[PDB]
C-alpha cells in the first residue's frame, strides 16, 4: 500500500500484526525487524475546486 | 388488538350548546428537516484505491465518473438552497431592545443569551446538544467526503434572532412590508380577532395568559430533555 | 472548507456572488482582482419598542412581482430496439 | 430571469447528451460497433463480446428511465404547486403571507411560458409610516372603550381611532367602540372622553 | 478486475440514486418549513392543524441542527357548559338574527355570547338585525329585545 508511516500509541498484543479501522481500511502495521508499531495513514490527497 | 381511543358520546340536541368559558394557551413543537448532508464522492479512491492499473481500466467507463458527480453536486446547491428559503426570508437583520419587559411575557428561553459565546437561545442550546480513527476520517480516506454547508450555525442564529425581534416588537408587518412598531400586549389583543374572540378577552386577563405561556414554554425544556424520542 | 490559494480576505461584508462555504463568498470587484470575504445577511435595523408607540402607515406603494414555476418538462420517447441494437 | 425555465430544458438536453455518448464506451468489449462485432468474429464467442455492450447499453438506458422518474416527480410538485398557486391567488384573493409573492396579495394574472407559468402578483405593501402614541383602552363614564374595529391612536394632545393599515384620524364616538368592564383590570388605559352622536 | 469495477460502479449509482429520491424528501419537507415560516411566523394562519393543534395565535422559530423546531402557540378552550340556544327570538313581529355570536339561555333570561368564549351580554337593538317575519325560521322562541 501507499501512505505515511508514523509512530502509534496503539497497544497491540503480543500476536497481533496487522491492524484494520472501522470501515476496514489497514490503520496499523508491526514492523517484522523491530517490535515497533507504526501508524498508517494515506498520502495527502483532496478535491481541487477552481 | 390495537385500541383508537376513549368513546365520548356527545349529546346531541335540537336546541343545547356548549360555550367555553376559560382557555388555556398551549405551546406544541414541531419538527421538520430543513437541509441534509453535502456529500461527495471520488471515482478513482472508491473505485480501484491506491493503485494504477486499475485506474487504466476505468477510463472505458467514460461517463460514468461525471454524471454521478454532478448529480451530487446538484444535491449540495440544492441544501444550500433549502436553508435561504426558510431561513432567509427577511432582508432586514432586527435585534432585540435591551429592555426586555413585553408586558409580562417572558421570552429568556427563546431569545439568545449574550452570556454563551454562541448566542443561542437555552431552547436552541438543548436542541443541539441531542441531535448528535473515527467514522468521520475513515470515510474520507475512500472518497466520501462531507462538504461543510454555506450558512454556518451562527449566521442560522442570527436569523432565527431577527425572526423572533420582528415577532414580538412587531407582528403580520415585518413579513409584508416595513417593520412597524406595535406593543405585544397590543399585537395578542389583534391575534385574539382571528380566532373569534374579542379584544376585552386579553386585556381583562393580561396577568392569567402572561403566567400561562410563561409555564408553557417552561415546559417544552423538560419537555424535549426528559423524553429522549 | 479548504485552502483557498488566489484571492484575498477583506474585512467587508458585502452579498455572496460566489459561495465558497462556512460562510465564505468571493466575487470579483475593483485593480480588478478576486476578493474573499463573509456573506452579510442583510442590514442592522432597530425596531423602537415601547409600552405605548405604534406605527401606522399613511401611504401606499402597489408593487407587481413576479413568479417562475416550471408546469411540464419535455417528452421523451426512446426506442429500445434501435438505441441498444443500431442496424 | 426565465432562469427556473432553462433548467429544465438543459437537464432534459444533458440527459440525452450523456446517453448519446454512453454509446462510444466499451463496456469491456473488443470494440464499440456492433457490425465490427458480428462480422469480426466466429457466432459462439460474438455473444461473449455482444453481451457486455447490450448489458451496460440497458443498464444505462435504465439510469436515463430511473432520473426521468425523479425528475418527473420535481415538475409535478411544482406542477401541483402551480394550479393550487392559480386557484388561490387568481381566482380569489389569499390570506396566505408570501403565497401570492411578498406584500398584501390584491390579485394576480397568469401568463403562458414556454414549460412553465408566469405569475404576475400585485401586492400591497405599506409605506410612510409615523410614530404615534396607543393606548389600550379608553375611559370616560368610569367604564372601558376598546376600539371595535381600528387602534386607538394619539398625536400627541388629542386622541383619534384609525385603521390597522392606513392612518385615517376618526373622532371617537360610541359606534365605533364597544364597552367591556370597568376600568380597573386593564393596565394603561387613558382618561378621554368620547362623543355620544 | 471487470467484476468489481462493475460491481463497484453500480454500487455508487445506487447510492446516488437513492440520494436522488431522499433529497425530494428534504425538499417537500423543507417546502413545507418554508410555508410554515411565513405562514405561522411571519403572520396568524386560519389554517386547522397547520400551524399547531388549535386556533393558531403565534409561532416561534428555533434553529435545530439539520431542520428548524416551531414553538406553535394555540388557544384551547376549557371548562365547557352547556346551555340552551334557539335560532332566533322573536320582538314586535319581526325575528332578531345575531349579527356576531349566539344566543344563549341560563334556564330563564336569555343572552347573547360570542362562539368562543361565554360573555352574557344584554340582547339589545346594535347586535342583533331584523330580517323576516316569524313563521318561517323553526325553532324560534320569543323574548323582549331591548333598545338603547
Amino acid at each position: 500500500g501507499t501512505g505515511v508511516l508514523t509512530e502509534s500509541n496503539k497497544k497491540f498484543l503480543p500476536f497481533q500484526q496487522f491492524g484494520r479501522d472501522i470501515a476496514d481500511t489497514t490503520d496499523a502495521v508491526r514492523d517484522p525487524q523491530t517490535l515497533e508499531i507504526l501508524d498508517i495513514t494515506p498520502c495527502s490527497f483532496g478535491g481541487v475546486s477552481v | 388488538t390495537m385500541s383508537l381511543g376513549a368513546e365520548n358520546s356527545v349529546a346531541y340536541s335540537n336546541n343545547s350548546i356548549a360555550i367555553p368559558t376559560n382557555f388555556t394557551i398551549s405551546v406544541t413543537t414541531e419538527i421538520l428537516p430543513v437541509s441534509m448532508t453535502k456529500t461527495s464522492v471520488d471515482c478513482t479512491m472508491y473505485i480501484c484505491g491506491d493503485s494504477t492499473e486499475c485506474s487504466n481500466l476505468l477510463l472505458q467507463y467514460g461517463s460514468f465518473c461525471t454524471q454521478l458527480k454532478r448529480a451530487l453536486t446538484g444535491i449540495a446547491v440544492e441544501q444550500d438552497k433549502n436553508t435561504q428559503e426558510v431561513f432567509a426570508q427577511v432582508k432586514q437583520i432586527y435585534k432585540t431592545p435591551p429592555i426586555k419587559y413585553f408586558g409580562g411575557f417572558n421570552f429568556s428561553q427563546i431569545l439568545p443569551d449574550p452570556s454563551k459565546p454562541s448566542k443561542r437561545s437555552p431552547i436552541e442550546d438543548l436542541l443541539f446538544n441531542k441531535v448528535t480513527r473515527d467514522l468521520i476520517c475513515a470515510q474520507k480516506f475512500k472518497g466520501l467526503t462531507v462538504l461543510p454547508p454555506l450558512l454556518t450555525d451562527e449566521m442560522i442564529a442570527q436569523y432565527t434572532s431577527a425572526l423572533l425581534a420582528g415577532t414580538i416588537t412587531s407582528g403580520w408587518t415585518f413579513g409584508a412590508g416595513p417593520a412597524l412598531q406595535i406593543p405585544f400586549p397590543m399585537q395578542m389583543a389583534y391575534r385574539f380577532n382571528g380566532i373569534g374572540v374579542t379584544q376585552n378577552v386579553l386585556y381583562e386577563n393580561q396577568k392569567l395568559i402572561a403566567n400561562q405561556f410563561n409555564s408553557a414554554i417552561g415546559k417544552i425544556q423538560d419537555s424535549l430533555s426528559s423524553t429522549p424520542s | 472548507a479548504g485552502c483557498l490559494i488566489g484571492a484575498e480576505y477583506v474585512n467587508n461584508s458585502y452579498e455572496c456572488d460566489i459561495p465558497i462555504g462556512a460562510g465564505i463568498c468571493a466575487s470579483y470587484q475593483t485593480s480588478q482582482s478576486i476578493i474573499a470575504y463573509t456573506m452579510s445577511l442583510g442590514a442592522e435595523n432597530s425596531v423602537a419598542y415601547s409600552n405605548n408607540s405604534i406605527a401606522i402607515p399613511t401611504n401606499f406603494t402597489i408593487s407587481v412581482t413576479t413568479e417562475i414555476l416550471p408546469v411540464s418538462m419535455t417528452k421523451t420517447s426512446v426506442d429500445c430496439t434501435m438505441y441498444i441494437c443500431g442496424d | 430571469a426565465l432562469g427556473k425555465l432553462q433548467d429544465v430544458v438543459n437537464h432534459n438536453a444533458q440527459a440525452l447528451n450523456t446517453l448519446v455518448k454512453q454509446l462510444s464506451s466499451k463496456f469491456g468489449a473488443i470494440s464499440s460497433v456492433l457490425n465490427d462485432i458480428f462480422s469480426r468474429l466466429d457466432p459462439p464467442e460474438a455473444e461473449v463480446q455482444i453481451d457486455r455492450l447490450i448489458t451496460g447499453r440497458l443498464q444505462s438506458l435504465q439510469t436515463y428511465v430511473t432520473q426521468q422518474l425523479i425528475r418527473a416527480a420535481e415538475i409535478r410538485a411544482s406542477a401541483n404547486l402551480a394550479a393550487t398557486k392559480m386557484s388561490e391567488c387568481v381566482l380569489g384573493q389569499s390570506k396566505r403571507v408570501d403565497f401570492c409573492g411578498k406584500g398584501y396579495h390584491l390579485m394576480s394574472f397568469p401568463q403562458s411560458a414556454p414549460h412553465g407559468v408566469v405569475f404576475l402578483h400585485v401586492t400591497y405593501v405599506p409605506a410612510q409610516e409615523k410614530n404615534f402614541t396607543t393606548a389600550p383602552a379608553i375611559c370616560h363614564d368610569g367604564k372601558a372603550h376598546f376600539p371595535r374595529e381600528g387602534v386607538f391612536v394619539s398625536n400627541g394632545t388629542h386622541w383619534f381611532v384609525t385603521q390597522r393599515n392606513f392612518y385615517e384620524p376618526q373622532i371617537i364616538t360610541t359606534d365605533n367602540t364597544f364597552v367591556s368592564g370597568n376600568c380597573d383590570v386593564v393596565i394603561g388605559i387613558v382618561n378621554n372622553t368620547v362623543y355620544d352622536p
